Order: C-alpha cells, then sequence, then structure tokens
RNA sequence: UGGGAGAGGGUGGUGGAAUUCCCGGAGUAGCGGUGAAAUGCGCAGAUACCGGGAGGAACGCCGAUGGCGAAGGCAGCCACCUGGUCCACCCGUGACGCUGAGGCGCGAAAGCGUGGGGAGCAAACCGGAUUAGAUACCCGGGUAGUCCACGCCCUAAACGAUGCGCGCUAGGUCUCUGGGUCUCCUGGGGGCCGAAGCUAACGCGUUAAGCGCGCCGCCUGGGGAGUACGGCCGCAAGGC
C-alpha cells in the first residue's frame, strides 16, 4: 500500500496542501520513507523540503503520540 | 525582481476590527518595501498541528508578491515587530513539481 | 547576480566584430566582469575562502588570455588592459 | 576599533586609545553646555568622603535630556555625535523639528542625518523612547526608567543595554546589565538599542599619568599603612592579612553583603545578579 | 475523590516507576520498585514493575478510581508487564499512549551512550 | 546561448523536539546507578506527573551503499550575496595547452590571545567502586574546553596509506544526475564483479595498481631520530 499511488496529481511544491502532504506522514508524525511513499529519489528530497516548511507555519507536525 | 510568496500567521482572537489594522500594517509595509501584489489568498482561521504562542488556532495569510530581492529580509523583519504576527515566512515563487 | 542584459553589453561593447561571442576581448571583458563583482564580494565577506578559490581560477584563466593576447598582437592587448584599467 | 601605539615609550608599549570614529563634532553646543564643580571628593564640609580624587582634566557639563517623555510626537534629526568627558558614553545632538535641541547619550548604530522621536507610537528602531509597556519582548534597550517621569537611571554607560523578558500587570520585567532579573513599571521610558562605544572597555591607561589625567589618585593599600591607619597595617616586613581582609573602617570586603535587607524595592527584584 | 484519571508508565533499564494522576494531570499516588520492597539491579525487572503498578492501582482504586489513560515513557523491560499489571487489576484502561521523550538530535549525551 | 542537480561557501534571520535550572501546583519514600554495588540525591519534600519561564548547544524522521567540494570538510527551515560543476545547441576565439622548484591562499581536532557565552558533555581534579594493587577501564561530581567574534597556531591513520593531465585496452550489474526517438540509447558522477594485462602475493582492472607520453614530489637497511646543531616561523605550545 504505497501512497504516491492512493493519489492523482498533486504539487510536491505545495507547502500548504495539508490533505496531501498529510498523507505522507507516519502516525507518529515522521515522514514517511521511500517505501512507503513510492518516490524517486529526486521526488523524495521535494517532498521532504516541502514537509519541513509546512510544519514550521503549522500545517503539519513534528511529531505525534503513539496511540496503542 | 523577483516573485515570492508572503505566508503570515495572525493572532486567532482578534476581533474583525483589529485584524483590519493588522493587514493595514502588512499591506503599507509591502508597500513600503516596493512589494507588488499579485495575487492574495485569504484562509482565515485554522486548526493548527501544535499550539503556536500556546493557542492551537492561527489566522493564516498569503500573498504572491513581486518585490526587489534586495529587501525580502528587512521586509520580513519589518512585518515581525507586530506581537499579533507569530510567523512569517517569505520564501521564493517555484515552478510545481508534479507527481503523477 | 549577473543580469542577461548586463552581459551582452558587455559582449557588444568588446565584440571583434557583428556577434562574436568568443574572442580574447570578450572573454578577458566577461572574466574581468566576474572578477570585478566577485572582489566586491569577498571584501564584504571576508571568510568565504571557498569563493575566494573561485577568484584566483578567474584571475589566472584572465590572466593565460592576456599573455596569449600580448604575444599575437600588443597594440590589442595595450588597448585591451586600459579599456578594462587592469595593469597589475 | 581601539587604536595602539609603538612601543616609542615604554608607556606607548601598551597604552590604547579610542578611534573616535562615530564623532563629528568637536566642539558642544554652547546652549546646552555648564561648569561641573570639580569636588576632589569633599563634601560640603570640607572633608574627604571619597578617597583619592581630584586633579582631573577641567571639563564642561553637557546637559543630557534624560526625560524624551518631554516632547513626545516631536521628531528629531540626529545632527552630531559628540564626545562626552563626563560619561562613557557618547552623546548625539538632535535637532528637533520644533527647532529645540537637546543631547542624548548616543545608541550603537545611530546615523548622523536619521530621524527619532519618542512616545507610545514610536517605531521600534533604534533611538526612540517608548514607555516599556509598548516595546515589544526581547527588545534591547538602554536609558531606562525606574519609575515613572523620574528619568533614565539604568543602562546609561558605553556598550550596555537591558533587555526586556516578559509582562505581568502594570510591570515589565527586564534583564539589567548587571544580570539582575528586575520588575520596572510599564509607564516607565526606554530607548530601543545598546548604548554604544562598546569598545570602551578594552582601553588600557598604559601610564600612571593617565589615570591622573582623569581625576584619579593614586590609591595606597591598607597592608602599606601602618595600624593607626588600616586593620593591614603594620607588621615587621611584609604581612598578610592576619584577619579576615577588611576596609579601612574595619568591615569586612571579602564577600560581606551590604544592600539593605528590609529595602522596599526587594519585592521587585525577582533575581540577584549572577556574575 | 475521583473515578477518572490518568496512569503514568515511566520505564528505564533501572527500575519502573507508576504515577496515577487527575483527569488534568496532578498526581494522586505512585509506586515503584523501592517502594515494593526491591532495592538495587532487583527493582528494573519485570516483576517490580507488576507488583509497582498494582500496588499503585490498588491505591488509586482506593480513592474511587475506575478509568485511566496510560501514558508509558522509556524503554525498560517492566514496561509491558506494567501495563498488563494495570488491565488485569479491577481498573479500566481506556486508552495506550506512548510519550515517550526523543530529542530531534539535541544535547551530547554522556561517555556510555556514544 | 539555453537548461540542471547538489549537507559547496559567506551573512542575516527563524522552527520544533529534548536536557538542565528557576517558579506555581499535586503528591510521598524513595530516587539514581551497576556485572553486583557504593559514593551521590531525598521528609530542609527528592524521583515520577501537570502548568509557566529562562538559557545554551545540536538538528529526529527524510537519510541511502545518497549528494557537494581541490583538500580540510559540508545536514532543521527561510532570504540575500557567491564558488565550483554537468548537459544540450555545435554559434564565437584559433593551440590561447600540460605540469609546476620557489611564492601566495586554504587547511579536522586540540591548543593560544582579547572579549563574549556556558544547557548538555567533559581533559585536569575530587570522591565511590573494581582489584593483589587500580594514579585506569565502570559509577557520582567537576574546571578548562566544547559554542560566537576577531587574531594566531599549520598538525593528523590531513588515507584511496594510490600526484596531476592526456590518449589507448571486453563486458556484466546496481545507483545519482542530465539529454534523447524515454523500450532502450547517450553524457557526467558514485559502487560491486570481472576481459586482456599487471602484481612478491594480497589484489588492481575504462574511477588501473593495465599499455604509453609530459611534468612535479619522494625512497635508497633497522635503531639512534623527526632527535641535535644552524636557520626560518610562532605569544606560547611547538612547526618547517
Ligand atoms: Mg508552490
Ligand atoms: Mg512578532
Ligand atoms: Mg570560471
Ligand atoms: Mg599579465
Ligand atoms: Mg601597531
Ligand atoms: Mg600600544
Ligand atoms: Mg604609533
Ligand atoms: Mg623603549
Ligand atoms: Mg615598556
Ligand atoms: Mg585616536
Ligand atoms: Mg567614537
Ligand atoms: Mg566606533
Ligand atoms: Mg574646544
Ligand atoms: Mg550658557
Ligand atoms: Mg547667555
Ligand atoms: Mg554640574
Ligand atoms: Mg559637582
Ligand atoms: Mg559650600
Ligand atoms: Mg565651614
Ligand atoms: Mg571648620
Ligand atoms: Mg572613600
Ligand atoms: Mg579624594
Ligand atoms: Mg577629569
Ligand atoms: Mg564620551
Ligand atoms: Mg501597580
Ligand atoms: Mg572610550
Ligand atoms: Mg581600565
Ligand atoms: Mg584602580
Ligand atoms: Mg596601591
Ligand atoms: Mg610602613
Ligand atoms: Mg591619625
Ligand atoms: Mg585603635
Ligand atoms: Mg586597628
Ligand atoms: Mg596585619
Ligand atoms: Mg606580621
Ligand atoms: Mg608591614
Ligand atoms: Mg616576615
Ligand atoms: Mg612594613
Ligand atoms: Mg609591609
Ligand atoms: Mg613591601
Ligand atoms: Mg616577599
Ligand atoms: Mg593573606
Ligand atoms: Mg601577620
Ligand atoms: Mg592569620
Ligand atoms: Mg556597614
Ligand atoms: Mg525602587
Ligand atoms: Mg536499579
Ligand atoms: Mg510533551
Ligand atoms: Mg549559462
Ligand atoms: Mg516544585
Ligand atoms: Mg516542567
Ligand atoms: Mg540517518
Ligand atoms: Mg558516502
Ligand atoms: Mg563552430
Ligand atoms: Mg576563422
Ligand atoms: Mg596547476
Ligand atoms: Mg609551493
Ligand atoms: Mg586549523
Ligand atoms: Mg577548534
Ligand atoms: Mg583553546
Ligand atoms: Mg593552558
Ligand atoms: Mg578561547
Ligand atoms: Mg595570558
Ligand atoms: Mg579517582
Ligand atoms: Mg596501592
Ligand atoms: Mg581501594
Ligand atoms: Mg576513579
Ligand atoms: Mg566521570
Ligand atoms: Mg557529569
Ligand atoms: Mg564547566
Ligand atoms: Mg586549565
Ligand atoms: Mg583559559
Ligand atoms: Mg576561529
Ligand atoms: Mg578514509
Ligand atoms: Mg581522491
Ligand atoms: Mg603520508
Ligand atoms: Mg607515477
Ligand atoms: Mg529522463
Ligand atoms: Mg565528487
Ligand atoms: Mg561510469
Ligand atoms: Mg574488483
Ligand atoms: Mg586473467
Ligand atoms: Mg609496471
Ligand atoms: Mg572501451
Ligand atoms: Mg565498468
Ligand atoms: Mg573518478
Ligand atoms: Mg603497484
Ligand atoms: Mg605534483
Ligand atoms: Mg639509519
Ligand atoms: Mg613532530
Ligand atoms: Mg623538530
Ligand atoms: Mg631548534
Ligand atoms: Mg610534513
Amino acid at each position: 500500500a504505497k501512497v504516491k499511488a492512493t493519489l492523482g496529481e498533486f504539487d510536491l511544491r505545495d507547502y500548504r496542501n495539508v490533505e496531501v502532504l498529510k498523507r505522507f506522514l507516519s502516525e507518529t508524525g515522521k515522514i514517511l520513507p521511500r517505501r512507503r511513499t513510492g518516490l524517486s529519489a529526486k521526488e523524495q528530497r521535494i517532498l521532504a523540503k516541502t514537509i519541513k516548511r509546512a510544519r514550521i507555519l503549522g500545517l503539519l507536525p513534528f511529531t505525534e503520540k503513539l496511540v496503542r | 525582481m523577483r516573485r515570492y510568496e508572503v505566508n503570515i500567521v495572525l493572532n486567532p482572537n482578534l476581533d474583525q476590527s483589529q485584524l483590519a489594522l493588522e493587514k493595514e500594517i502588512i499591506q503599507r509595509a509591502l508597500e513600503n518595501y516596493g512589494a507588488r501584489v499579485e495575487k492574495v489568498e485569504e484562509l482565515g482561521l485554522r486548526r493548527l498541528a501544535y499550539p503556536i504562542a500556546k493557542d492551537p488556532q492561527g489566522y493564516f495569510l498569503w500573498y504572491q508578491v513581486e518585490m526587489p530581492e534586495d529587501r525580502v529580509n528587512d521586509l520580513a523583519r519589518e512585518l515581525r515587530i507586530r506581537d499579533n504576527v507569530r510567523r512569517v515566512m517569505v520564501v521564493k515563487s517555484q515552478e510545481p513539481f508534479l507527481a503523477n | 547576480p549577473i543580469t542577461k542584459e548586463e552581459k551582452q553589453k558587455v559582449i557588444q561593447e568588446f565584440a571583434r566584430f557583428p556577434g562574436d561571442t568568443g574572442s580574447t576581448e570578450v572573454q578577458v571583458a566577461l572574466l574581468t566582469l566576474r572578477i570585478n563583482r566577485l572582489s566586491e564580494h569577498l571584501k564584504v565577506h571576508k571568510k568565504d575562502h571557498h569563493s575566494h578559490r573561485g577568484l584566483l581560477m578567474m584571475v589566472g584563466q584572465r590572466r593565460r588570455l592576456l599573455r596569449y593576447l600580448q604575444r599575437e598582437d600588443p597594440e590589442r592587448y595595450r588597448a585591451l588592459i586600459e579599456k578594462l584599467g587592469i595593469r597589475g | 576599533a581601539v587604536k595602539k601605539f609603538k612601543p616609542y615609550t615604554p608607556s606607548r608599549r601598551f597604552m590604547t586609545v579610542a578611534d573616535f570614529s562615530e564623532i563629528t563634532k568637536t566642539e558642544p553646543e554652547k546652549s546646552l553646555v555648564k561648569p561641573l564643580k570639580k569636588t576632589g571628593g569633599r563634601n560640603n564640609q570640607g572633608r574627604i568622603t571619597v578617597r583619592f580624587r581630584g586633579g582631573g582634566h577641567k571639563r564642561l557639563y553637557r546637559i543630557i535630556d534624560f526625560k524624551r517623555w518631554d516632547k513626545v510626537g516631536i521628531p528629531a534629526k540626529v545632527a552630531a555625535i559628540e564626545y562626552d568627558p563626563n560619561r562613557s558614553a557618547r552623546i548625539a545632538l538632535l535637532h528637533y523639528v520644533d527647532g529645540e535641541k537637546r543631547y542624548i547619550i548616543a545608541p550603537d548604530g545611530l546615523q548622523v542625518g536619521q530621524q527619532v522621536v519618542a512616545g507610545p507610537d514610536a517605531p521600534i528602531q533604534v533611538g526612540n523612547a517608548l514607555p516599556l509597556r509598548f516595546i515589544p519582548v526581547g527588545t534591547v534597550v538602554h536609558a531606562v526608567e525606574l519609575e515613572p517621569k523620574k528619568g533614565a537611571k539604568l543602562a546609561r554607560a558605553a556598550g550596555t543595554s537591558a533587555q526586556i523578558q516578559g509582562r505581568e500587570g502594570d510591570y515589565v520585567i527586564l534583564r539589567l546589565p548587571s544580570g539582575e532579573l528586575r520588575k520596572v513599571h510599564g509607564e516607565c521610558y526606554a530607548t530601543v538599542g545598546a548604548v554604544g562605544n562598546a569598545d570602551h572597555k578594552n582601553i588600557v591607561l598604559g601610564k600612571a599619568g593617565r589615570s591622573r589625567w582623569l581625576g584619579r589618585r593614586p590609591h595606597v593599600r591598607g597592608a602599606a599603612m601602618n595600624p593607626v591607619d588600616h586593620p593591614h597595617g603594620g607588621g615587621e616586613g611584609r604581612a598578610p592579612r592576619g584577619r579576615p581582609p577588611a576596609s579601612p573602617w574595619g568591615w569586612q570586603t571579602k564577600g560581606l553583603k551590604t544592600r539593605k535587607r528590609r529595602k522596599p524595592s526587594s519585592r521587585f527584584i525577582i533575581a540577584r545578579r549572577k556574575k | 475523590q475521583v473515578a477518572s484519571g490518568r496512569a503514568y508508565i515511566h520505564a528505564s533499564y533501572n527500575n519502573t516507576i507508576v504515577t496515577i494522576t487527575d483527569p488534568d494531570g496532578n498526581p494522586i499516588t505512585w509506586s515503584s520498585g523501592g517502594v515494593i520492597g526491591y532495592k538495587g539491579s532487583r527493582k528494573g525487572t519485570p516483576y517490580a514493575a507488576q507488583l509497582a503498578a498494582l500496588d499503585a492501582a490498588k491505591k488509586a482504586m482506593a480513592y474511587g478510581m475506575q478509568s485511566v489513560d496510560v501514558i508509558v515513557r522509556g524503554t525498560g523491560a517492566g514496561r509491558e508487564q506494567a501495563i498488563r499489571a494495570l488491565q488485569a487489576s479491577g481498573l479500566q484502561v481506556k486508552s495506550i499512549v506512548d510519550d515517550t521523550p526523543v530529542p530531534h538530535n539535541g544535547c551530547r549525551p554522556k561517555k556510555k551512550f556514544r
């Protein structure tokens, strides 16, 4: 179940697209590894950097408590 | 010049009048620094992922200005003086990068 | 940085004929432009040693052009350095 | 940037002088000076009450505006920055659009030709004065009043400053130059920025004569005296202190705290200086 | 006396500490490997954590508490056994969250952690 | 001329996690630590929990066998200033090239000077253990320093223990980054296995340690010794 398939077109540089970027995050709020996102090398760097801007604007979490 | 995107987060507990004055300070500041607003998007209240200034919400603004590159840092500094401005991110505008 | 317009103006001012974009005069002038703007950068950023290597490389590149232009036509050489105020 | 001398005399080897680089005017405003009455450290009884003082260079007193809330809303042009012999800071000549001229102490980075203004509406810019309650937390300030309308008392020496740390009711909390944390009333005025001439501290006088120019007469050690004179006086040959080191008047001088215990301002001081 | 509250499990390699708090986080009672009588390396065991969680739950239930939220910090041995001991105690475990502090690369750690 | 990727460099800002300390609350008999302990801390209220505050340093996930740099080395994010480098077009100049004794600049850490800063860590130091002993390894403390600015120092397992440039000599496979007609192909990087050949062997092998040319640096048995003397450099330590 890889993330990038479950989505149509999206801008890898849009730091405000919470609903899309939120999907590239572990349930604890961490950035998901490539094996879980299906992104290439070049795409994953863009995803990482725009996730980080989004967190700084308060739109994405830096970390989440792990609920069982 | 260059096109930038000015992101601003404000105190979510201001009345519409105080908010109007805060947008007035911002708009004149943009003007005073030679920022040419092209687009502008105002999303207002949004539940944040973490409390900013010990509050779970934030009032969001967004401007797709165009301005001379040597002044954007000073504009960022001036926009940040107001106690009611909680975040300012002046990012460079760039072409979208699309997957799928 | 240097703008596209700013560069073209230097090229036309030193082109040996219409559309010459690679003669010794154009190369030296182009390098003299970058050297001068980088020297001004280094005065403010005296700790930018990595960019300073850039400058020595440009300076050495411009130097070898001049040694060549000085060997092949002294009058063109003497005119070029004064048209740029070089004389090291 | 402090300036050095070549060692062409034994004293020039280490002597250093201020560069005086910010100074743009070498004469004071005639209407703003008055004679500074020298005391030699003597009081109205003619008794020395502060030892080892006198003989310094003649000085005129430059009248300094330590209120500024005097002239709310009235901007002024920074006409000049000048030397002041009576303080470590430099001073800045202000030309008010009023036509009135005044001196403030020169902040760091103040610029001749810039304008400054005082009041609750003033921009948060170097040289402007505002009540503490309108300056944002984190701002470093100088020339701070301690009580409303009593005049600037805090952070006036070269290079010093205070920082606003928080707000609590009518009061703001400052970190004073000493590191002390203190409540100061919000209606107290301050000037944004630190005091200039921050290289003052690095000056090496270089020779005994230079202290004398400043009116500092030689200081003689208690251990150099006789028992009539000083607790440390006397002994055959050199002597260690032979008792807790003491002042000429007998009180101890290594650690003994001397702030009055029941002082009313203690309710307003949060943390004593740490260094 | 309050029926709803929280149960904190601080579990390190040396010890397990259980703190039962009110809904707002104010401690009501607590226990640990040392409180149930162990000293030294012994109080870092899973059984030690078990007795600690029961002795804390019993004291908590003795002020009328019936449902707790469980917050777990640390990766010590007696961690899971403390969670069991809370469930199988009479207290209703209404949630489980691991709130272990992890630095985003913060202070240099001691020598033993390098 | 037109594009590209990147922890390349410099400056100014700025975000969150965590540690410590301080304050308010709530609570009580221990906490901490180890192979096991003790010193330490704690009823003068600690540990554990919640709220508030202060301050310094480092940036989790992304992150890789990855990328960049000449080397040292470079990792939150934003902006400005700036270097190197690749590709495509095949447009300009017409051998303008290679190397490089001296010189000049850069140069991890530790160290030094002046002045800041100081949370965590931690030489020296103090104490507890361990042990036959234990000036150690382990534990509890702890000052320089670690951090910033400016100026010095100029070392290293500064390593690929492999100087730079060019031409030539099977392929297979993985990967980064461009350009295609996008299967595939073709450039530039980063690895692995291997043709011929090389090598004392180990191994190298289009990223050569193969086959050749140019130029530089260096070796000539171990110890004495990177010592002594001289010289030059450094504030010193000490370097050449
Ligand atoms: Mg965008
Ligand atoms: Mg603000
Ligand atoms: Mg170049
Ligand atoms: Mg020449
Ligand atoms: Mg000199
Ligand atoms: Mg001198
Ligand atoms: Mg001199
Ligand atoms: Mg002499
Ligand atoms: Mg002398
Ligand atoms: Mg002078
Ligand atoms: Mg001066
Ligand atoms: Mg000066
Ligand atoms: Mg005069
Ligand atoms: Mg007069
Ligand atoms: Mg008169
Ligand atoms: Mg007087
Ligand atoms: Mg007097
Ligand atoms: Mg009298
Ligand atoms: Mg009398
Ligand atoms: Mg008398
Ligand atoms: Mg006296
Ligand atoms: Mg006297
Ligand atoms: Mg005098
Ligand atoms: Mg003065
Ligand atoms: Mg009051
Ligand atoms: Mg001075
Ligand atoms: Mg002095
Ligand atoms: Mg003295
Ligand atoms: Mg004396
Ligand atoms: Mg005597
Ligand atoms: Mg007498
Ligand atoms: Mg007597
Ligand atoms: Mg006596
Ligand atoms: Mg005596
Ligand atoms: Mg004696
Ligand atoms: Mg004597
Ligand atoms: Mg004697
Ligand atoms: Mg004597
Ligand atoms: Mg004596
Ligand atoms: Mg004597
Ligand atoms: Mg003696
Ligand atoms: Mg003594
Ligand atoms: Mg004696
Ligand atoms: Mg004695
Ligand atoms: Mg007294
Ligand atoms: Mg008072
Ligand atoms: Mg234990
Ligand atoms: Mg938390
Ligand atoms: Mg180009
Ligand atoms: Mg407390
Ligand atoms: Mg707390
Ligand atoms: Mg990693
Ligand atoms: Mg690598
Ligand atoms: Mg051609
Ligand atoms: Mg031709
Ligand atoms: Mg060379
Ligand atoms: Mg050399
Ligand atoms: Mg170095
Ligand atoms: Mg260092
Ligand atoms: Mg040092
Ligand atoms: Mg030393
Ligand atoms: Mg130092
Ligand atoms: Mg010294
Ligand atoms: Mg010891
Ligand atoms: Mg012994
Ligand atoms: Mg012993
Ligand atoms: Mg020991
Ligand atoms: Mg230790
Ligand atoms: Mg320690
Ligand atoms: Mg220390
Ligand atoms: Mg020391
Ligand atoms: Mg020291
Ligand atoms: Mg340095
Ligand atoms: Mg290596
Ligand atoms: Mg190499
Ligand atoms: Mg070697
Ligand atoms: Mg060779
Ligand atoms: Mg492609
Ligand atoms: Mg490389
Ligand atoms: Mg290749
Ligand atoms: Mg191989
Ligand atoms: Mg073979
Ligand atoms: Mg051979
Ligand atoms: Mg081939
Ligand atoms: Mg190959
Ligand atoms: Mg290679
Ligand atoms: Mg070989
Ligand atoms: Mg060589
Ligand atoms: Mg020998
Ligand atoms: Mg040596
Ligand atoms: Mg030697
Ligand atoms: Mg020698
Ligand atoms: Mg050597």
